[PDB]
């Protein structure tokens, strides 16, 4: 039983750390979307002019 | 004959003035074009990251 709990912990550790990486990735998405917004604005400005 | 001759010259002039104005006017769009193209380059950099 003791060793079983140990393995369970190993699993939980790996699991959470992977989720952590994913949490980082979404930030990159946010940055990209902001740049995209900038571009859209430029397009409008171009049409306007 | 003199009057008609002169008239034709004014028609010429305004033609040229139109074309000149049009060309310089069109020259500005490149500004926006450059802006957005460069912006896309940066966006691709972020994607790479």
């Amino acid at each position: 039983v003791s060793e079983s709990y140990r393995r369970r912990r190993q699993e939980w550790e790996l699991q959470y750390k992977q989720a952590e990486w994913e949490v980082n990735s979404v930030e990159q998405q946010i940055n990209l979307q902001n740049m995209q917004i900038k571009a859209a604005n430029k397009r409008l400005e171009q049409v306007e002019a | 004959q003199f009057g008609s001759t002169l008239l034709s010259l004014l028609e010429r002039k305004d033609s040229l003035s139109f074309d000149a104005y049009q060309m310089i006017q069109s020259g500005d769009l490149y500004r926006f074009s450059i802006d957005l193209q460069q912006q896309d380059i940066d966006i691709n950099k972020a994607s790479l990251e």
